[PDB]
């Protein structure tokens, strides 16, 4: 039998299962066999373009087909040109999403594909979902490489340039996820999931640099990617990519994100270990199942309620629905991997549960349900009865989505074609490959790093220059580097703002948002004119932390360490540093010498540096176009002066030089006038900024800063800390000390947290605004750069850290008065949070020791497990300060490693005041389970007090010292605190001993 | 599924009759239309059979724009002998003898057998009554 | 050097259609010279086309490339 016979059988297999139900007025292809529905979805249609696009490509091989191909490539066309042409249909909702990212102004995914209109509401169905448009855009761009026409006219690359820009910001915002139901609860949340993020990194970094028109184009094809959108994003998978989502251990959805449509996840050992972890929870006798405890469409499944009651998912378990597709899938897995075993086990284990057509042809059933009689049978011995097969496998119903599936893994096992017909994008490489690819992995190999970073010296001043040249020190001042321009950021952002902008549709082009250092350290080209910026930590900060050299040197090797450790572009980086006169301010200039000289020297901190001039490195280096513009004390006290009238401040304004009591006099005319006030210089705003600017000039700290919250200014890196504390899963909150407090546990728009956190600040204090500012901005770098220090932190409370950071600095000046934090310079500030922040040693009193543990929140490595474990020993709960812990509820709920328990252990505890007994009271647990998982004879037989263990430890540590040091009974319990845990007589002992107490009675 | 009935049923003129037809590896001869006697008994006259020969006749030599030489088939009923039924009538046997030497009505008109023009004569071939 | 499972599509070396098949189709083109001759074919149902209909296309005997060849390659220096 020639080919021409097994390519007929194909032929006839496609147009009986797969084309028969296609749609001409749209090219789309309906969810639903029979009934006549109106709903499609987008995942199965593009599916089944992509099956008959590989058929076509298959049968390509052949110079007499009849024209076979002809019929499969015009259908492919027709259904993209459906689809495209349904999306461009909704504009305001895109142009909406670009700027507030909501489910209101989500992209709709539902529509009928009779008319290609909206037919239900938003409101039941949530139509949030990025993973289709990802995916779309990759099939696309394949299509496109492979050497199919889609695209016409200009319009379409404006809005693929819009489609992009819109899915830029898929990292932050939350998604329904591939199943629809997000969280295992079902209850109406939105959780962030991995194969979304991978997907759209994959997308991203396929569009990269690509001519859209095929074989022609110059100009007017090309896309533009912002490297600091993938950086994020692949940040964002590796955090996350261990657990698919919070409250999600596994699903099986991993598998299309780590196999044959991604080829997103580079790292073999933990792709190994993430493939053994998914086979051996997921797998079923029929095939795997979607993820544990999952009641979706089974027996005890009812069609009256939407949403599921709480404990019902308990009840859920042991009867989940099963889906034979996904062998197809690992099927697909080990033929791109060469592994033929993988393929015929599969394939053994696929040929019974297959169904059959009238005519014998191959059917692939949606899920496998169990009949209501072995509802009980089944719980107790897993798998040993035999389920029944769906509707849609027998007759009349079909799955059009399992049929391609499988059509295009039997294409690939018969041999007719090879892996790289069907990948023309080379998305997957083998080790040995993997050398010299672009976004990827660099010339050094995977596991090297040596790279090397070009960086230009420039002075601004002649003076500057000269004096500079005769320490020894080279530099150039702008005015003899004439053919070339140095510009600021602005103008690219501007420029960049100018780019996508349709009359026709209505269209705002790229938002004006930053660039990140790895965009300015590429070299531009506007309108035939070299273009060349530095990054936006030299340009002038209003701030106060820019004028102190260390924060300077440290901000710079850490912008040199991020440029070293992600780069991965063809040709080395160009980095710019500029210094001005007014840096060296006397004798502050001996560190700015010691940085330039080791500069010179080659190394700065293991990192390989070149210095030259300007001409010699931008000339032989490739410099990217831009061709789209050419086609388009005080002496003044508020309470004493507040009922002054206006006159007097005024003249006390102007005969007073002290800043802080012109400070004062501003803010209390400020708070009474208004900002619109006329005074002697000018308006009040302005003479605010001129003597902010004065007091910065002067770096007067506690004057800055009170300017600083009289400016209502904000930094524009808050959003990126906030979203990796959330992602790494650690919880913030923003607020005073012994004030309220604002918990945030999902990422929100800047606007929000500014308006809340000024409200706050405008309730309770002034100079705070800078101070949480200032730590935020300190915890995150040393989070990104020392993330183990951190280790044991849920709750960061930025009140709680200055308080204690107050309480350690007032412990060390002793009898000195202790010195005002507003007065701190900023160097001082982190060297100070850097030792509160030390995992701290003995010599110190143990009591200071516990209150900032307990100020930090520090939680023992591994106590949730152990508190786990005591609750399912503990029949009756554990009750302490008040809170109750029903033990039916959270073991009907909840499960052992999932983050809500976490949540929920944490509010019980978080009602403990004195921080320090927090810390005894975690402690007694922690010994109380220690004494009970080593013995399990012993049992409680109620629940227990901790209240009245830690009182009967009280007590008895009053008898021991009574006895020994002879000391009477004295109130409080703080030389408990003072007593180690561990020695002679710790409190360990005691607590064994009242444990101990406990069982025996 | 588009709910298409298909080209309706309609009169088939003489110029389409003309031309061979291929049906399946099959060749067929469909017989003009007006020797049909089961719609009308305007058929039922000789010397009328004679004069619709001869317009159209003169009607297919007249404009014929499709390639190839034509080809008429004139079958010989049991109507068209005479009264004892032993010869042809009159008229028939005129026109047989008219048509023969080469000029007809007002057409040259080229006598043979069926294994003669089927190497020069223009073929159809039908390929939508294909088995699906 | 390739190896035996890429020799598919290569140029000057291999067919499209494998190294061990020879199933290629080549195109021919039927041109007439005079209007009667062209006719006469055509009233035995032979189709030919005569040259002054392919206006925007040009026939030239090999002579033509062979000049051409020979003009090609020309030096005065050396």
């Amino acid at each position: 039998e020639t080919l021409w016979d097994k390519l007929d059988h194909y032929y006839r297999i496609v147009k009986s299962t797969l084309l028969l139900y296609q749609s001409p007025t749209t090219g789309l292809f309906p969810t639903k066999t029979c009934g006549g529905d109106q709903k499609a979805k987008i995942q199965d249609s593009l599916y089944c373009a992509a099956g008959a696009w590989a058929l076509a490509l298959a049968y390509r091989r052949i110079d007499d087909d009849k024209g076979r191909t002809h019929e499969l490539e015009h259908s492919a066309i027709k259904c993209m040109r459906g689809i495209l042409y349904c999306y461009m249909r909704q504009a305001d909702k895109v142009q909406q999403f670009k700027q507030d990212p909501r489910p209101t102004t989500c992209l709709h995914s539902v529509f009928n594909v009779h008319t290609g209109d909206e037919l239900l509401s938003y409101e039941e169905y949530g139509h949030l979902q990025i993973n289709a448009v990802s995916l779309y855009l990759l099939y696309l761009v394949e299509m496109i490489s492979s050497g199919l026409q889609i695209i016409y006219n200009t319009d379409e690359v404006s809005f693929i340039q819009n489609l992009v820009f819109c899915v830029e910001r898929v990292y932050r915002v939350p998604d329904f996820g591939v199943w629809e139901r997000g969280s295992k609860y079902n209850n109406g949340s939105t959780e962030l999931h991995s194969s979304s993020v991978g997907l759209a990194k994959a997308a991203l970094e396929a569009i990269n640099g690509f001519n859209l028109f095929g074989n022609q184009g110059c100009s007017w094809s090309v896309i533009f990617v912002d490297l600091d959108a993938h950086n994020r994003n692949r940040q964002t998978l590796c955090s996350l990519l261990p657990r698919e989502s919070r409250s999600h251990n596994t699903d099986a959805a991993l598998l299309p994100c780590i196999s044959y449509p991604a080829f997103a996840l580079d790292d073999e050992v933990l792709f190994s270990q993430t493939l053994d972890k998914v086979v051996r929870k997921l797998k079923g006798k029929y095939g795997f199942k979607r993820f544990l405890r999952d009641g979706y469409r089974t027996s005890l499944e009812d069609p009256n309620r939407c949403y599921y009651k709480p404990a019902e998912i308990k009840l859920f378990d042991g009867i989940e629905c099963e889906f034979p597709i996904f062998f197809l899938y690992m099927m697909i897995d080990g033929v791109f991997r060469g592994n033929p075993k993988q393929v015929q086990e599969y394939q053994d284990l696929l040929t019974p549960v297959l169904h059959h057509t009238t005519e014998g042809y191959p059917v692939v059933p949606k899920y496998y349900y169990v009949p209501a009689d072995f509802v009980e049978y089944e719980k107790n011995n897993p798998g040993s009865q035999k389920r029944f097969p769906s509707n849609c496998g027998r007759d009349g119903k079909l799955f059009l989505w399992g049929q391609a599936l499988y059509i295009i893994a039997k294409l690939l096992a018969d041999e007719l074609i090879s892996p790289k017909d069907i990948d023309p994008v080379q998305r997957y490489v083998p080790l040995k490959d993997q050398r010299n690819v672009s976004m990827r992995f660099s010339n050094q190999g995977p596991l090297e790093n040596d790279l090397v970073v070009h960086v230009a010296l420039i002075a601004e001043s002649q003076r500057l220059q000269v004096f500079l040249n005769t320490y020894g020190i080279q530099t150039q001042t702008p005015q003899q580097v004439e053919p070339i321009q140095i510009w600021p950021q602005q103008e690219l952002v501007k420029a960049y703002l100018q780019l996508g902008i349709n009359e026709k549709l209505g269209l705002s082009g790229r938002p004006d948002r930053p660039i990140g250092c790895l965009g300015t350290s590429k070299i531009y080209r506007i309108l035939g004119k070299t273009v060349v910026c530095y990054p936006i930590i030299f340009d002038l900060s209003d701030f106060y932390m820019s004028q102190d050299v260390f924060l300077l040197i440290d901000d710079i090797k850490n912008a040199l360490q991020f440029i070293k450790q992600y780069w991965k572009m063809h040709g080395r980086p160009l980095f710019l540093v500029l210094i001005r006169e007014d840096n060296i301010r006397g004798s502050r200039f001996n560190p700015i010498l010691d940085m330039l000289a080791a500069l010179k020297k080659g190394i700065i901190g293991g990192v390989k540096v070149h210095v030259d001039r300007l001409q010699t490195l931008i000339s032989g280096a490739v410099v990217e176009q831009l061709d789209f513009l050419r086609i388009s004390q005080p002496d003044v006290n508020i309470s004493e002066w507040k009922d002054k009238p206006t006159h007097e401040i005024l003249q006390k304004l102007n005969d007073c030089s002290c800043l802080a009591s012109q400070a004062i006099l501003l803010g209390i005319l400020l708070k009474r006038e208004g900002p619109n006030f006329i005074t002697k210089e000018g308006t009040v705003s302005d003479h605010i900024e001129r003597v902010y600017r004065r007091a910065g000039s002067q770096k007067l700290w506690l004057a800055v800063r009170y300017g600083a919250a009289f400016t209502q200014k904000f930094s524009s890196s808050i959003a990126p800390h906030i979203t990796t504390f959330l992602v790494h899963g650690k919880q913030v909150t923003l607020g005073a000390f012994g004030h309220e407090e604002e918990v945030i546990s999902n990422p929100l728009s800047p606007r929000v947290i500014q308006n809340i956190i000024y409200y706050k600040c405008n309730t309770h204090d002034e100079r705070e605004a800078v101070i949480q500012q200032e730590l935020v901005i300190h915890i995150g770098w040393i989070i990104s750069n020392n993330p183990e220090l951190f280790s044991g932190m849920l709750k960061i409370r930025i009140g709680w850290i200055i308080h204690a950071m107050e309480y350690e600095l007032q412990i060390r000046g002793g009898d000195k008065p202790a010195l005002d934090l507003y007065q701190l310079s900023p160097s001082e500030v982190k060297q100070l949070l850097l030792d509160i922040l030390q995992p701290q040693q003995n010599g110190r009193c143990w009591l200071n020791r516990r209150q900032i543990d307990g100020s930090l929140n520090r939680t023992p490595t591994g106590f949730y497990d152990r508190v786990w474990q005591i609750l399912e020993r503990t029949p009756n709960g554990i009750i302490v300060a008040g809170k109750h812990l029903p033990q039916q509820p959270t073991l009907s709920d909840m499960t052992m490693y999932e983050m809500n328990f976490s949540l929920l252990v944490e509010d019980t505890l978080g009602n403990i005041d004195q921080p320090q007994y927090r810390q005894i009271v975690v402690e007694l647990l922690m010994v109380v389970s220690i004494v009970l998982e080593r013995n399990p004879e012993l049992e409680f037989q109620d629940k227990v007090d901790l209240d009245r263990l830690v009182k009967e430890a009280f007590n008895e540590f009053q008898k021991d010292q009574s006895r020994l040091k002879e000391i009477e009974k004295q109130d409080d319990m703080t030389s408990f605190y003072n007593t180690p845990p561990l020695g002679k007589r710790g409190t360990c002992s005691y607590l064994t001993k009242a444990v101990m107490n406990l069982l025996l009675e | 599924r588009m709910k298409l009935s298909g080209r309706p049923y309609r009169h088939m003129g003489v110029l389409g009759t003309s031309k061979l037809y291929d049906i399946r590896k099959t060749i067929f001869t469909f017989t003009p239309q007006f020797i049909d006697q089961q719609q009308f008994y305007l058929a039922l006259d000789n010397k009328m059979i004679v004069e619709m020969l001869r317009t159209d006749l003169s009607y297919l030599c007249s404009r014929w724009r499709m390639t190839g030489q034509p080809t008429i088939t004139f079958p010989i009923s049991h109507s068209m002998l005479d009264e004892d039924g032993t010869s042809l009538n009159s008229s028939i046997l005129a026109a047989l003898r008219k048509m023969q030497d080469g000029y007809f009505g007002g057409a040259r008109v080229q006598t043979g057998k069926l294994s003669e023009f089927l190497t020069t004569s223009c073929c159809t071939h039908l390929s939508f009554m294909d088995p699906g």
